[PDB]
């Protein structure tokens, strides 16, 4: 589980970053199909160039998805309720490209905010993408 | 694997640019942080009893700096990297038993040291091209494991 | 979280298997060893041969902790306490060996109980499986 | 790879004694039901709602027998896998991109497969053999990503 401080340290990166959220949720799916192009088969009805209002559209829920989980951290089941029949019944996303897009969003905050992730709050963070992961996927 | 010429030219020049043993240490410290149970195999280093010890630790340091040569060792010699890590291949496997998915492991790890290091300049195709070097390298080592 | 079909599941296994579950760990634990030696760097100071009285000793109480989390399925956490320290902490357990022993398990069983372990009841075993790990490794 | 006569023996032995369309049918229901995202693989064969319609579908019984026959090859010839599985790699990485871990998911459950088949027999020197198999296979299959 979460431990009190993966609790603060995520919710620590959270309150940095969550005014660009839009912003870093596109360049962590840019990333993600540029760095895997693989993972774009599952986004064949987009347009999936450099600037698609998609693709930028899709970020910025992206994002809002994982801010949700970060401001209802003690109980990320609940809060990202409706997206796990979506993923995993329905679009029937291999597991493995979770950790995928994960690495792709903590590289997007690396980027943007060089000594947030100290080895600590990037143990945290990768704690919370894998809780957040098991919740899409069960 | 095969490289392109846009492939070569992000590893190489990002190569020419990273400091070794700030990127080395930050590396293996945060392995050992991010993944726990890899203290397993670096119980000889000595204090390894919290974070700040972990990041303060003389022999995590050099380490670091040996691993990320290591991986520059493929940066010079692009297409012969199975060579390039074949006795590394054998210790690793062969003597230490150290699973490949922490090779796996090392590498995300360092494409996020890079994506700090960097910034704006780690593009996407530079991170592309970077994740499929530490995925070869981590193939290579794999080699006298299968 | 593993579903009620899941645990009805895995309790049907378990109720089979009960009476067995002693010889069945020490089975489980020998074909470890030999389907992925690199196991038995855990267990430097086992006799680790085929039939060793040790293997089976231990054998015994890897059933038995599998016995109890399938008892308590709805509190797997606190059935197996302080084996997750011990696992984890001082021992530092790989988590990609906790899948080897689950497939071990599961050999187990469809050597012995095969027309019990139809691939819905593999399913829900693989759950279980996965929520004991995730518990040892936390 | 290196085979030595103990595990080229258990291995031919076994084989000559699998039921292929029933244990390569079983092997891909059981991996279609334990593992469902990779049903999204397979939507050209129709009814895979339900375990049931998974088991009695014709396409993964036909399919089935075909994936544990291309296994027989790999028997009839440990020492030219690679080689043998050259056409099979570009079709699961270029064509159709199934990721690698995919590969050692259905190995496993081949393996639980001829457990059940073989009851006492599957003995853990056996198992042994058709892991290190299953685990060339896979590599086998997965070597156009490397
Ligand atoms: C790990 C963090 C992830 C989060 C937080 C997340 C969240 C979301 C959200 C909020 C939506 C919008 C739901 C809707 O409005 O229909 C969505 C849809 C979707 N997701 Fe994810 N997702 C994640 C991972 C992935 C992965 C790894 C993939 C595939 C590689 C994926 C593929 C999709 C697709 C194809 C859709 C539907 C897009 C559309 O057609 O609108 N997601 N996800
Ligand atoms: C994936 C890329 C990796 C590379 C390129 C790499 C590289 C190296 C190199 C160059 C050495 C020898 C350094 C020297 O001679 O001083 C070494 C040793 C070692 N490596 Fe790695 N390594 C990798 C992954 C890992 C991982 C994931 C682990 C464990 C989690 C690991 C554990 C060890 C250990 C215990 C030693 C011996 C260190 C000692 O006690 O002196 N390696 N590695
Ligand atoms: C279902 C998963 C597992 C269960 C239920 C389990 C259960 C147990 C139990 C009951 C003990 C004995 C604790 C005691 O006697 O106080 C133990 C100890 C131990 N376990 Fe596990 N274990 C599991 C997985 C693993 C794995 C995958 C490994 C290593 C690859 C492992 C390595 C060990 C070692 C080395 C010991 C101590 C042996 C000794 O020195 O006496 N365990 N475990
Ligand atoms: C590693 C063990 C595997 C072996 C030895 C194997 C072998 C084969 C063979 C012989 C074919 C027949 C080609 C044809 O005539 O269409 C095939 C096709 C195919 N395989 Fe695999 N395969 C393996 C694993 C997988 C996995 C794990 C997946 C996905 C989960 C997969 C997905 C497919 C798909 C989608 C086709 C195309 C079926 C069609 O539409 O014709 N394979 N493979």
């Amino acid at each position: 589980v979460l431990s009190a401080a993966d609790k603060t340290n995520t919710k620590s990166v959270f309150a940095k970053i969550g005014p660009h959220a839009e912003e870093y949720g596109a360049e962590t799916l840019e990333r993600l199909f540029t760095t895997y192009p693989q993972t774009k088969t599952y986004f064949p009805h987009f347009d999936l160039h450099h600037g698609s209002a998609q693709v930028k559209a899709h970020g910025k829920k992206v994002a809002a998805a994982l801010v949700e989980a970060a401001n209802h951290i003690d109980d990320i089941s609940t809060a990202l309720s409706k997206l796990s029949d979506l993923h995993a019944q329905k679009l029937r996303v291999d597991p493995v490209n979770f950790k995928l897009l994960g690495q792709c969003f903590l590289v997007v905050v690396a980027i943007h905010h060089p000594s947030l992730l100290t080895p600590e709050v990037h143990a945290s963070l990768d704690k919370f993408l894998c809780a957040v992961a098991n919740v899409l996927t069960a | 694997v095969q490289w392109s010429a846009e492939e070569k030219q992000l590893i190489s020049s990002l190569w020419g640019k990273v400091n070794v043993a700030e990127c080395g240490a930050e590396a293996l410290a945060r392995l050992l942080i991010v993944y726990p149970w890899t203290q397993r195999f670096f119980t000889s280093f000595g204090n390894l009893s919290s974070a700040s010890a972990i990041i303060g630790n003389p022999m995590v340091r050099a380490h670091g700096k040996k691993v990320l040569t290591s991986f520059g060792d493929a940066v010079k010699n692009l297409d012969n990297i199975k060579n390039t890590f074949a006795q590394l291949s054998e210790l690793h496997c062969d003597k230490l038993h150290v699973d490949p998915e922490n090779f796996r492991l090392l590498g995300d790890i360092l494409i996020i040291v890079l994506a700090a290091h960097f910034a704006k300049e780690f593009t996407p195709e530079c991170q592309a091209a970077w994740q499929k070097l530490v995925r070869v390298v981590a193939h290579a080592l794999a080699r006298k494991y299968h």
